[PDB]
């Protein structure tokens, strides 16, 4: 019926640019920079947060099944948001992407586009839908984040603080591979229960449930802790690794 | 874009309706004979009919009714036609000048509407204060004839009763009242209502509500003497006036279905009634007058008179002449007389007006080697079957050959020098356990005959039960001279085989000439046939012998020789088989896309396929790869009557509808899309039903005569009798009578003011088009009957094109002999 | 797997015909080669490299991937053209979309004149339309092209929507600007026809509605050829839009410039008087003029007409094949 679209952290070792020689640091910043190249170029074409991770849930999936040596990142990604903005309905001109991204790219990374850029991309469009197959529909942590953060009921504040420091969570996870280790729902609670321990709040008390200190069990069945603190460590990770420092 | 011409060589010859007034003097007693379009107006005398004018109209003529409202000296006569045209007329005659008034006019369609399953059916007050029209379920629509309404403006009344089955206003009521049979999930009724002019509604009617026999189909309204309603069954006839209710059920009616009435003596003590197997009948009312002064009715009689034509309406005439308007076989006037001949019979028929009658197939031969060519049509239904020879002899010489039976499909066989006919009687199950026919026919009257004895389906194992007295087709093969027309031998059929097509030639490599004839097994239970055979036969030496036969799964609607090969439609399936060196079908390949390819024509390698509901599809033989191709399809769904290949870019397709369309390839090789679109280049409401198209002409040629401005000729036949050409013409020539039409069309005075734009106009119940890419002949030879002023006035400002002057204005002279050679073709 | 989309061949089908003209392609039926099914393949178009796929398929993949209902038109893969080897750019090959393969489509089975709708088939034909509608209404998915060509009919008697190329999600919290002229004229709600966006998701029970009573009639209701001939029609049988009925009305872009003839009164029920009195008051509430009067698919199910509708006795519509013959 539908595919499935989830790996184990022990997979990524072996994704096809890993097997060609790429380092896994190399893979994991060569993840980021296309990510982040997303991100960029859909920001200044004004995108709604939905179609930039769409097409950043694309870019990580293509790179599952294909080698970053032989498949441009900045070209795929380019790609990847062209689709994007047709699936989510925010559609933009293949030459408005590649202007956009002709000014936040170097001329060597500009250079991955070659002689023609709009053909690059436009070309790739037949093999990204197969590689995805076709599963265009992409739920993202977004939704989750606030759904369940309309059950919490208490200090307006507090919450809102809790939402806004798990939106940021959200959005530098994209640069990670948790898109594809977790379902969103899984994202959305991790997210919800880092800023809680940041903040030194107690969600539960926000609950209907507010003697069940798993508050996650009543959004999200079945979710080990061990899977929260896992993806809250990947998450602080980033902002170890770089210079960064929690929102808070 | 496409360009063609369509002109009319045989008009309509079957009689929708007859009605007997004081129309065209208040002296006169007048027969109006009305055939689909046409009116023709007749005074009756010593000679049963005077002819004295004849109109068409812009529409089919479906209610025609005379009434004489206080204050007029003679009839006035109501029209609907079937696209809800209304018009009240009046002859006028100046001495020799004679012209048809449109006294009042206009278009009665509802926005919205369920068109009636019955029909429409059109009543006139015993006063007449009013027009009742039942055009659609639920609603009765109300003309009142005031003298202020010349537009025939009108109001419905809310109908409880959606299903009504006839409805006819009675005689003898302090109000207008409507009395009308209706059916509802627990049977049919009869009911009565009252119509208020002032309140526009109904009110209750004077008698009450009756339960009636389930297959009660006429209301009788009864003069004033007796008063009240018969209605008319299957097995019953019954009267109910008030309280009085009398019922009579004759042993002889429940034979055969009754379909016509009128009424013999103006009191109602007299009435005729008609039944489909052709016999003719009279309903009698006994008068019981008592002694309180009033006149009741004793006991309803019928007796039976002799054999008529079936007949579609009864008109009698004063002096025991009754005229026999027959839509299935030869119209008539018969005498009534009061003693019986020696065989029992007071009918004897006087005159016999032909009617071409059903045209169920036709085709083109040259019978004598004159290249002039004759047609022989496939005519009639029942005991009035027949075969037709039409040769252009302005009139037709048409020599008639009875068969008695139904025809199918016709094929000449020349190597044979006879015809191949299809053709089906009526048998009946009786105490035998078989079945009897009622009439001897072709079938049974043939010199020498045969029947299949194919085993095919004979493992059976599937029951169909026999009720004495039910109806069964007997399906035969008739071999017939083509100089005698003496049938030489009938083949019948399996039983519940029915023939559906039938081809002559000679296949692949065999010298043969045969008979090909593809059947169907058609059972009660079954919605689409499942078992079929294509049977070849040959006729050598006075005896049709069995070459082959191959089963397919289905019904074999439609074959056609294929360069040797035999195209065959097995419901849904397009297939060709080869005839092999062991005298047998060989399947070679399939087509599957279809939803019932009723329809099959060919030009070279190319296959144009008519189907239920999908149009036509050009389909192609690959001779390199031995399977079909689509070439195109006409996406736009239509019901198909017949098709017909114009040339290898132009299609004709007839329609359910009555209408014509042709379809052109889209001949645009931009894209791969646009060839397979077939796009309908001309659109036509020809207001006949065309069952066959046939190339061919009946013109004679010694050479001497230039080609006409026309290319090609294409004749066809409908159900109404009308036989028709379809010719092609070039850019230039089309433009000059279309522009021609529209100048016509502002000097001409139509009956009943109706638009010709708006008459020939594309119509389903749910679209309406304006017509294009045709040329209506008849309006453009209609130039040559109108005044030269009129002439002076439609040629003024004309212009021609693409010729020697560019521009190049008309004289009246030169247009009346461009018609003129216009009406050679036909 | 059977998840693994877009690397089947086309060979797997034995193209049968071409069914019909489509938007991005021509629909051919088919044959599947090892099953035996019979299937639709509607023809994707890439080579033009226009703007890539087109946004109309990838929206009836991306809904119809997610809509599971037995009135809903299913797509079984989508498979593709021999492809180039190891020559991705220069592959011009198209995609084609796999659908079931539905005999009949209303308008055709209309157009013909050969189908008689009784009572108890429209019900069972409004019922499965309407519990179809409601799937797709509770998902917040819009079809927004509901007209006689995109209603798929089986002999069984079983009823699929179709065409959803120009179908959108709808969130009711957010109003969105949307495209006004987006159904065929004919079914086209008044809002649309007066300019509104960021529509109801009523607007397709309005299409639903004129169905209804084409049904009956066997007509379409409303048939005009421009905008404002058409909202005159509406007009005539359903009322002006006025500001009492519709009390919005003044608030859409044309209101004042498409002033109907006159401001007439509704006659819904008068010219639909031969209509069973379940029915018409069905068509009444789906013929509302306002779309905050115009019922919900749920409210027509939980009518007295569809309600007590007993779907496992799907009833064939009467189809004549052989009256022709
Ligand atoms: C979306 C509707 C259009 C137009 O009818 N096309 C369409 N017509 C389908 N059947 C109709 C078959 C009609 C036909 C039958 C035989 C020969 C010629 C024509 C059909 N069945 C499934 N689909 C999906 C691809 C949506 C379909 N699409």
């Amino acid at each position: 019926t539908k595919p499935c679209w989830y790996w184990d952290k022990k997979d990524l070792a072996h994704t096809p640019s890993q097997l060609e020689g790429l380092d896994p640091a190399t893979e994991a910043r060569y993840r980021r920079e296309g990510a982040r190249f997303i991100f960029d170029v859909g920001t200044r074409l004004g995108l709604h947060y939905d179609t930039l991770a769409t097409g950043i849930i694309y870019f990580h999936r293509f790179y599952m099944f294909h080698s970053f040596k032989q498949f441009p990142r900045y070209v795929t990604g380019a790609c990847c948001l062209f689709l994007a903005g047709k699936v989510e309905e925010t559609p933009k001109k293949c030459k408005d992407i590649i202007k956009t991204a002709r000014s936040l790219l170097n001329d060597v990374q500009f250079g991955q586009f070659g002689d023609d850029p709009k053909e690059e991309v436009m070309v790739l469009e037949r093999i990204l839908l197969q590689t995805i197959k076709f599963d265009l529909q992409v739920e993202h942590p977004y939704q989750f984040l606030l759904k369940y953060a309309k059950q919490l009921k208490g200090d307006k504040n507090k919450i809102q603080k809790l939402v806004q420091m798990a939106w940021t969570f959200v959005n530098d996870s994209l640069c990670t591979t948790l898109s594809l280790q977790w379902e969103p729902e899984i994202i959305a609670v991790a997210v919800m229960y880092l800023a809680g321990r940041l903040c030194k709040f107690e969600i539960q008390e926000w609950t209907s449930k507010p003697m069940y200190r798993r508050w996650w069990e009543q959004f999200v069945q079945d979710v080990p802790v061990d899977v929260l603190e896992d993806i809250c460590h990947q998450i602080l990770d980033l902002y170890s690794q770089g210079k960064q420092q929690m929102p808070h | 874009m496409s360009y063609n011409y369509v002109v009319t060589a045989q008009k309509p010859t079957a009689v929708n309706g007859c009605v007997t007034g004081h129309f065209t003097s208040a002296e006169d007693l007048n027969l109006l004979i009305a055939k689909n379009t046409r009116l023709e107006i007749y005074v009756v005398t010593a000679e049963g009919l005077r002819p004295v004018k004849e109109v068409g109209m812009y529409g089919k003529i479906a209610v025609m009714e005379l009434f004489r409202p206080k204050g007029e000296s003679k009839d006035l006569l109501f029209i609907l036609t079937a696209k809800y045209n209304a018009c009240i007329l009046e002859y006028k005659q100046s001495g020799e000048s004679i012209d048809i008034i449109t006294r009042a006019h206009g278009n009665v369609q509802d926005r919205i509407g369920r068109p009636s399953e019955t029909g429409i059916i059109g009543i006139i007050d015993p006063e007449c204060r009013m027009i009742g029209l039942r055009l659609y379920d639920g609603l009765f629509k109300v003309i009142p004839l005031d003298r202020d309404n010349k537009e025939l403006k009108a109001f419905n009344i809310r109908l409880e009763e959606l299903h009504v089955i006839d409805v006819k206003f009675l005689y003898g009521c302090q109000a207008p009242t409507i009395c009308f049979v209706y059916q509802d999930p627990q049977g049919r009724h009869v009911k009565t209502y009252e119509v208020s002019l002032r309140e526009k509604e109904f009110n209750k009617g004077p008698w009450k509500q009756e339960n009636v026999e389930a297959e009660a189909s006429m209301v009788i309204a009864v003069p004033e003497p007796f008063g009240g309603a018969i209605i008319i069954g299957q097995e019953s006839i019954t009267y109910h006036n008030g309280d009085k209710y009398l019922a009579i059920a004759p042993p002889i009616i429940k034979q055969s279905t009754i379909v016509c009435h009128n009424r013999v003596d103006p009191n109602g003590s007299r009435y005729l009634l008609g039944d489909m197997e052709g016999r003719l009948f009279m309903l009698l009312l006994e008068k019981e007058e008592q002694m309180d002064g009033t006149v009741t009715l004793k006991d309803l009689r019928v007796e039976l008179l002799g054999e008529t034509s079936i007949a579609e309406c009864l008109t009698y005439l004063d002096n025991g002449v009754v005229f026999v308007g027959s839509r299935l076989g030869d119209s008539q006037l018969v005498k009534l007389n009061v003693d019986s001949n020696e065989q029992g019979s007071y009918v004897v028929a006087m005159e016999t007006f032909t009617n071409l009658g059903p045209i169920v197939d036709m085709c083109v031969v040259d019978l004598e080697r004159q290249g002039q060519g004759q047609l022989v049509t496939c005519s009639g239904a029942f005991k009035e079957g027949s075969l037709r020879i039409i040769r252009n002899g302005q009139k037709l010489h048409i020599r008639t050959v009875p068969l008695y039976e139904s025809p199918r499909k016709i094929c000449y066989q020349e190597v044979s020098q006879c015809f191949g006919v299809l053709s089906s009687r009526i048998e009946v199950q009786d105490t035998s356990g078989g079945t009897t026919a009622l009439r001897p026919s072709a079938s049974t009257q043939a010199l020498s005959s045969s029947v299949s004895s194919s085993k095919l389906f004979s493992s059976s194992t599937a029951p169909h039960e026999t009720s004495f007295g039910e109806e069964v087709e007997v399906h035969n093969l008739l071999i017939i001279d083509q100089h005698t027309f003496e049938v030489l031998h009938a083949h019948q059929f399996l039983q519940n085989e029915y023939a559906l097509s039938l081809v002559s030639c000679k296949l692949g490599k065999d010298p043969n000439t045969y008979f090909i004839v593809g059947t169907a097994m058609v059972y009660p239970e079954e919605a689409e046939p499942k078992q079929g055979r294509i049977v070849v036969f040959q006729y050598s030496d006075g005896k049709l012998q069995t070459v082959a036969e191959k089963e397919v799964k289905g019904a074999v609607y439609s074959m056609v020789e294929f360069n040797g090969k035999l195209l065959a439609s097995i419901n849904s399936t397009v297939r060709l088989y080869e005839w092999t060196t062991e005298k047998e079908l060989r399947t070679e390949c399939n087509h599957y896309n279809n939803i019932m390819a009723l329809y099959l024509k060919t030009k070279g390698d190319f296959i144009l396929v008519g189907d239920l509901m999908r149009s036509v599809l050009l389909l192609a033989y690959k001779p390199m790869e031995g399977n079909f191709e689509e070439i195109a399809r006409d996406f736009n769904p239509n019901w198909m009557s017949a098709v017909e290949i114009l040339d290898d870019d132009n299609f004709l397709g007839a329609e359910n509808a009555f209408n014509l369309f042709v379809c052109q390839k889209d001949s645009a090789a931009t894209t791969d899309e646009e060839r397979q679109h077939l796009q309908e280049v001309g659109l036509f409401h020809l207001g006949e039903f065309v069952n066959v198209f046939c190339h061919g002409s009946l013109v004679m040629q010694n050479l001497g005569e230039t080609s006409t401005p026309t290319q090609g000729s294409v004749l066809f036949g409908t159900v109404n009798g009308m036989i028709g050409l379809v010719t092609s013409l070039s850019e230039s020539w089309y433009n000059l009578l279309l522009d021609m039409q529209n100048r016509l069309n502002k000097v001409i005075k139509s009956v009943g003011k109706i638009e010709h734009s708006f008459w020939r106009s594309f119509h389903t119940e749910r679209k309406t088009e304006p017509a294009t890419g045709f040329i209506d002949g008849d309006l453009i030879e209609s130039f040559l009957d109108i005044s030269r002023p009129k002439m002076q006035e439609v040629v003024a400002n004309l212009q021609y094109d693409d010729g020697s002057g560019m521009k190049r204005e008309a004289t009246a002279d030169d247009l009346i002999k461009v018609v003129e050679e216009l009406t050679r073709i036909h | 797997t059977e998840s693994d989309w877009g690397k089947r061949c086309v060979d797997k089908f034995d193209i049968i015909g071409i069914i019909g003209e489509g938007t991005y392609g021509q629909v051919y039926k088919a044959k599947d080669k090892d099953t035996g099914e019979l299937v639709a393949l509607k023809k994707v178009r890439l080579d033009n490299e226009k703007e890539g796929f087109p946004i109309t398929a990838i929206r009836e993949i991306k809904i119809l991937r997610q809509l599971i209902h037995r009135s809903v038109v299913n797509m079984k893969e989508i498979v593709t053209d021999k492809q180039d080897a190891l020559d991705f750019k220069k592959d011009k090959g198209a995609f084609y979309l796999v659908f079931e393969y539905m005999d009949h489509d209303l308008m055709g089975l209309l157009e013909s004149g050969l189908v008689h709708f009784s009572e108890d088939h429209i019900k069972s034909f409004m019922k499965q339309l309407m519990e179809g509608l409601e799937y797709c209404h509770k998902k917040n998915f819009l079809h927004r092209d509901i007209k006689c060509s995109n209603i798929l009919l089986n002999n069984s008697g079983q009823i699929k929507l179709a065409d959803f190329g120009l179908a959108r999600l709808y969130n009711s919290e957010e109003s969105r600007p949307y495209t006004n002229k987006v159904i065929t004229l004919w079914y086209r709600p008044p809002e649309l026809l007066l300019g509104e966006e960021r529509y109801t998701p009523a607007i397709d029970v309005w299409s639903c509605g004129c169905i209804l009573g084409e049904l009956f009639t066997k007509k379409p209701i409303f048939q005009a050829n421009l905008e404002l001939a058409q909202l005159e029609l509406i007009s005539r049988l359903c009322g002006s839009p006025c500001p009492a009925v519709w009390p919005d009305v003044i608030r859409l872009p044309y209101f004042n410039t498409m002033k109907p003839k006159k401001q007439y009164r509704r006659r819904l029920r008068e010219e639909f008087s031969f209509i069973p009195s379940a029915a018409l008051d069905l068509l009444d509430h789906m013929l509302t003029l306002d779309p905050s009067k115009r019922c919900t698919a749920e409210q027509t199910l939980q009518s007295d007409f569809l309600k007590d509708v007993e779907l496992s006795k799907m009833a064939p519509p009467d189809l004549p094949h052989w009256q022709d013959c």
